[PDB]
């Protein structure tokens, strides 16, 4: 039926045909998740945010968080992300979390998007857009442990003056994800708006003068952040994973050689596992290949785990349309796996077949080859029929001084028929 | 062009040019070429009625020869179905979304609102694009492919239907006799008429014979073997008929120890 | 050529429900490149079982086990009692096998294997069929009768040197029809009676010279890599174009499905699709080429089968260099590899 | 630095690789560096 | 928006160049592979001819 909506079509030739594999089925799970030390966000809850210019910036590396208590402290503004969602990162692991978190009015918010000229990209804050990274911008809790600032801040002039005596001016631009080294001016906000900054730079330094402005803003009624969150895949042998109910950890020794879902220290997916002598670097948890694919685990078990992608038999049909039954053709495997992990035979050169009959027929032509010298012949079962090799008639040499021919005595006319395409 | 070649002359056939034009009916032309491949004009003298129904049993057997079954005929139709084919994939490429909202620029002006409209137009655009190239060079490597294969069919006519090949394989199997083509869809269709023994008689043959005399004069036979039936005979490669020994069938060799030594009943050949 | 065969929902979407979903708008390009690489193989079929029957030999005589006469063609004649495997297997044939790195598909226990297997093997690419999606088919003929049709070319009897055509079959052994062809080119029985020896002995000795002569300096040796080569690099295109990302996050759906959510999902997958849709159409475009190649050169593998090996060639330059006197074919990996003897002369 | 002793070389972060050569992106010594020598009294 | 990387960088700044810059890597390398294919066959048939 599947060759039929194949060719869309209930008229189909005869022959043999490659049909898709059946869907393959996960039979377990493999779950080896540490029980990891809590993410300290002590330093983001307890004190006062830092100034735009001057962010605090937080690294998570082997670490569980629970992010419904950080979602629902704060409440979000707007927020922008690439590469990844605010869900993947609700419900899966990663090697490394890093948050940039500051101060910022929500007025200001469309300065910080990716292209603006305005002063926060230059002096300010640039995102990297290196990593999976989003946005945000939030609300701080009312009465919380979070205090609010004595207001909104940002660097609105960073430039160098070198010239004749001090004529030329010439900005210093941040690269993304870097501080102004106009920070130093006010580390801890600016007084004032407009407050002017100068200092003499050392020859190391390129030399010159440096001169900063700040900018000031009112303080709102209710503190408002900006966050800047990235994440890292592939780059630690142990991941960072919100709180999420995975279960408790599970043996592979007595699931070896079928395909189950891993999960695996913060690394996801499916496939085979077998017992295999240990190769690469145990410290490093894991080995890939060079198309950056996982092929070993090291378990606390103390083995090392070949991990072998999750496959499905090939599948093949032959239909005869004139006598109108069918066969499959399972190809490169033995019947013993049909026959005790199915979820009546015979094996073949070309694989396992259910649905023909041996015979051991052998004939000359047959329409539907199998393969390896294998056909089926219909007959109301097809057989299975070896492909003959008629044996050459054989004159043996004459004993006597001449030699012995064969010379026709009756003879027909044969029309080999030949087609030449030309255009 | 094609139905011009049945009745085309090119030479007497043991001539060795296409300068000539001989006239010689096509009766005569096919006997000829029987003689040239091994049967004497004794047989064919004799079975003269008895080639012609053979033939015209083989040329009304080809009337039924058109089925899938046959190769040659296959062929016909997949290079219908490849020029088909060509169509189809032209066809199905304005079907193909390529990623865009729907494959019809009229659906897109209907959703969308530019610019996003002109990005989802784009898409069909570039996709579109590439799929005529794909198109292109597959049509230039069919078209050589036709162009070489036309070479070859000048190639069978002039040796198959204009002449008698003695290439074995080329222009059919058995024995070249003669070859007929006719137009066919997209190319020529030919019949090559083959020469094609059934039964056989196993008989005893010598590489040559030679006389008891100083120098030992040798012969040995001309397209034929010389033939038991104590007296030796020349019979044809294709058609066994004893005949006796002459200078018609017997060419003059030098002296080899695997020869007849004969003494008695010798042939004219090797006497005086 | 090897035969190759692709499923197309599981190239493009490896089993991800979500994948098929959208696969289902592009329904009718996958089931055009199912039957493209289908009709591309019936060909191969036609073409191989059609060789064979113009290699076929009606007639052919006893020959010796080994000596015959004096000429000595133990590399060309399969043995008695064979230890190895194949049956019809020559020496020099195990030789030319013996010489190339060739992966076994494992045409009835592959798959087996590869789930056995836990250190990558040589194999790593036939066993990639199983995850990518492709699927490499068995020939048409086993080993064994392929050898068989090769091997009775060695004793075919057609008619005498000098007869007409193909309509009578002579049983001349295989020292005496070696004469006459040395005969046919310039060198009378008064020469060949009296340097009988010294020709067995010339020619023993080219036929022991080519049991050394498989080497990567060789021109034809050169080509039976490349056809091996060939077919291995048509496999890596399709497992090395799964790992392309065509502008999207990942070139793993699974990484897609993790990190990314509706609408956006949806569209990255997207990109994977009209990518592997497309590198499709580029492998079965080539493999078309291919298969026709390969088809018209099956074709002149039966000519020279029929000019060199059934008969001494009165051209120049076919059937190898110099004068024709004789010319054998062994099987070799995806196609023939014809021996032609010369007659070269020295002062 | 020689780099055929793998001399000042990062191992990859979190992955690890069996018998296979790769390619990779890193910071990296150049081959034949010199260096700046340094000299303690012990 | 232009066939030039340096009208990408001169318009645009990240993420978006990337994008378009993915754009020209991705349709010339098709196109590389494309010439290699053609050039597989000229080179095949003028070895045969
Ligand atoms: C699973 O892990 C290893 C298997 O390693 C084997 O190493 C070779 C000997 C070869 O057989 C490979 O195919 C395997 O990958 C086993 O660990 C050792 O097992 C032996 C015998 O049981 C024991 O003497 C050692 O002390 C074991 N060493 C360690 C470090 O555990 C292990 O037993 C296997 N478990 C199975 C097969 O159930
Ligand atoms: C005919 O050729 C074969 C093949 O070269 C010769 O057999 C070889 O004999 C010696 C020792 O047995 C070695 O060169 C090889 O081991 C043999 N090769 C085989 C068996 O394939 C054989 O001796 C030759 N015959 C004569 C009479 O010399
Ligand atoms: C870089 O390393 C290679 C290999 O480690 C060095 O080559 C070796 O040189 C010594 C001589 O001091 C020989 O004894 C070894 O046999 C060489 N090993 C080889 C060739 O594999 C090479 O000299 C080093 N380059 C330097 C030191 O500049
Ligand atoms: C996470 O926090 C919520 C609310 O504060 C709580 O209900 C839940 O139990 C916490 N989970 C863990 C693992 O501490
Ligand atoms: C069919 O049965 C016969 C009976 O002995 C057996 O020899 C043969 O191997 C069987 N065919 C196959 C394909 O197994
Ligand atoms: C014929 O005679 C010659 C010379 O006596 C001899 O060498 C040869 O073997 C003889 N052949 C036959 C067939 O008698
Ligand atoms: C390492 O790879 C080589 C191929 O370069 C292979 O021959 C060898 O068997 C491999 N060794 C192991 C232990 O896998």
């Amino acid at each position: 039926s599947q060759l039929y909506c194949s060719y869309e079509s209930f008229d189909v030739g005869s022959g043999v045909y490659s049909v898709s594999s059946f869907e393959v089925h996960s039979r377990g799970q493999f779950i080896e998740q540490p029980n990891s030390v809590e993410c300290d966000f002590t330093k983001l809850l307890s004190g006062t945010p830092p100034q735009v210019y001057n962010f605090n910036r937080l690294v998570f590396t082997n670490c569980n968080y629970n992010l419904t208590k950080l979602l629902s402290l704060f409440m979000v503004n707007e927020f922008s992300c690439d590469g990844i969602s605010p869900d993947a990162i609700a419900r899966g692991c990663y090697s490394s979390l890093t948050v940039d978190y500051f101060a910022y009015p929500l007025s200001m918010k469309s300065y910080m998007q990716p292209g603006s000229a305005g002063v926060i990209s230059q002096y300010n804050y640039k995102q990297s857009f290196a990593n999976p990274t989003c946005r945000i911008f939030a609300t701080a809790p009312a009465n919380l442990t979070i205090t609010k600032p004595s207001s909104y801040s940002f660097i609105s002039k960073c430039s160098r003056l070198t010239g004749d005596n001090s004529h030329i001016e010439t900005p210093i631009v941040i690269n993304p994800g870097e501080y102004s080294i106009c920070k130093n001016f006010a580390p801890n906000g600016f007084s004032q708006d407009g407050d002017y900054f100068t200092r003499q730079l050392s020859q190391l330094e390129g030399g010159g003068i440096l001169v900063g402005v700040g900018s000031v803003t009112p303080m709102t009624d209710t503190l408002q952040m900006g966050f800047i969150i990235s994440v890292q895949y592939g780059t630690d042998t142990n991941s960072v994973c919100p709180m999420m109910d995975l279960g408790n950890s599970t043996t592979i020794t007595d699931k070896l050689g079928v395909c189950v879902e891993y999960n695996l220290y913060g690394v996801s997916g499916r496939g085979v596992f077998i017992n295999c002598t240990a190769v690469g670097v145990k410290q490093q948890r894991f080995v890939y290949d060079g198309f950056d694919n996982l092929i070993g685990y090291y378990s606390d078990d103390g083995n090392y785990y070949c991990v072998r992608p999750c496959v499905s038999v090939p599948l093949s049909v032959v239909y005869d349309k004139t006598t109108n039954s069918h066969a499959t053709i399972f190809g490169s495997v033995a019947c013993e796996h049909i026959t005790t992990m199915l979820h009546g035979p015979l094996q073949t050169a070309v694989g396992c077949v259910i649905g023909l009959v041996n015979s051991s027929m052998v004939v000359d032509n047959c329409q539907l080859p199998l393969g390896q010298s294998l056909c089926a012949v219909p007959s109301s079962q097809l057989q299975l029929a070896t492909i003959n090799y008629t044996q050459p008639q054989l004159l043996s040499p004459l004993n006597s001084s001449g030699f012995v021919v064969q010379v026709p005595t009756n003879f027909s006319f044969g029309i080999t028929q030949e087609y030449i395409q030309t255009t | 062009y094609t139905s011009s070649l049945l009745g085309s002359i090119a030479g007497a056939g043991w001539t060795a040019g296409l300068s000539s034009f001989a006239a010689i009916p096509f009766a005569q032309s096919i006997f000829y070429r029987m003689n040239g491949i091994g049967i004497t004009q004794q047989v064919l003298s004799e079975n003269q009625k008895l080639i012609a129904n053979k033939f015209n049993q083989a040329l009304g057997a080809m009337q039924t020869g058109f089925t899938t079954t046959n190769l040659a005929f296959s062929k016909v139709q997949d290079a219908v179905n490849a020029n088909a084919q060509a169509l189809s994939k032209l066809a199905s490429e304005l079907s193909n979304t390529f990623g865009a909202i729907s494959s019809s620029i009229s659906d897109i002006l209907k959703r969308l609102d530019p610019p996003e409209q002109e990005a989802q137009i784009d898409r069909l655009i570039n996709g579109r694009l590439t799929s005529l190239n794909a198109f292109v060079a597959q049509q230039l490597v069919r078209s050589e492919t036709a162009a070489r294969s036309a070479q070859l069919a000048s190639d069978k006519v002039n040796e198959c239907v204009k002449s008698q090949s003695k290439r074995n394989g080329f222009c059919g199997s058995g024995t070249h006799i003669v070859s007929f083509v006719i137009n066919a869809p997209n190319g020529f269709y030919f019949f090559h008429v083959g020469y094609v023994p059934t039964n056989h008689v196993n008989v005893t043959a010598a590489y040559g014979l030679c006389n008891t005399d100083t120098p030992p004069r040798c012969i040995a036979p001309i397209d034929g073997y010389f033939v038991l039936n104590d007296q030796w005979y020349y019979t044809g490669s294709s058609f066994f008929n004893p005949e006796p020994i002459t200078m018609a069938n017997a060419r003059y060799v030098s002296q080899d120890v695997k020869f007849e030594n004969l003494t008695n009943q010798l042939p004219p050949p090797l006497l005086n | 050529i090897q035969k190759v065969t692709v499923d197309c929902k599981q190239y493009v979407c490896n089993g991800f429900q979500k994948c098929e979903q959208l696969l289902r708008e592009y329904g009718q390009f996958c089931a055009k490149i199912n039957q493209a690489l289908h009709g591309a193989n019936l060909m191969q079929d036609e073409s191989v079982a059609n060789l064979f029957s113009d290699i076929k030999t009606h007639k052919s005589q006893p020959l010796n086990a080994g000596l015959n006469g004096d000429f000595n063609l133990t590399l060309l004649q399969v043995p008695q009692v064979s230890t190895s495997q194949y049956s019809h297997r020559s020496p020099i044939e195990d030789l030319l096998f013996n010489k190339v790195t060739i992966a076994d598909p494992g045409y009835m226990q592959g798959y087996d294997d590869c789930m056995k297997q836990g250190p990558p093997s040589a194999r790593d690419l036939i066993c990639a069929q199983y995850v990518a999606g492709y699927k490499v088919l068995p020939p048409l003929y086993d080993p064994n009768m392929e050898g068989a049709y090769t091997s009775s070319l060695l004793g075919s009897i057609a008619g005498a040197g000098w007869t007409a055509g193909l309509s009578s079959f002579a049983a001349i052994p295989f020292a005496q029809s070696i004469f006459y062809r040395m005969n046919g080119i310039g060198i009378t029985q008064q020469v060949l009676s009296e340097n009988q020896k010294l020709i067995a002995n010339k020619f023993n000795q080219a036929l022991g010279a080519m049991q050394t002569g498989f080497t990567t300096t060789n021109l034809a040796f050169s080509k039976v890599q490349d056809a091996v080569n060939a077919n291995a690099q048509a496999l890596s295109k399709l497992a090395s174009e799964l790992s392309n990302t065509f502008g999207a996050i990942s070139s793993s759906i699974s990484d897609i499905l993790k990190r990314l959510d509706p609408p956006e999902q949806e569209a990255q997958i997207d990109r994977l699709i009209n990518g592997r849709l497309t590198s499709l159409n580029a492998f079965v475009a080539q493999q078309l080429v291919r298969s026709e190649t390969a088809a018209r050169s099956a074709q002149l593998a039966s000519d020279k089968v029929n000019e060199c090996v059934k008969s001494q060639s009165k051209r120049n330059g076919f059937c190898g260099s110099g004068t024709h006197i004789v010319s054998f074919v062994i099987n070799a990996p995806n196609g023939f590899y014809f021996f032609h003897v010369g007659y070269v002369p020295t002062n | 630095i020689n780099a055929s002793k793998a001399d000042g070389i990062i191992y990859p972060t979190g992955k690890s690789y069996s018998n296979i050569s790769l390619t990779l992106q890193g910071l990296f010594p150049k081959h034949g560096d010199l260096g700046e020598q340094y000299i303690y009294s012990v």
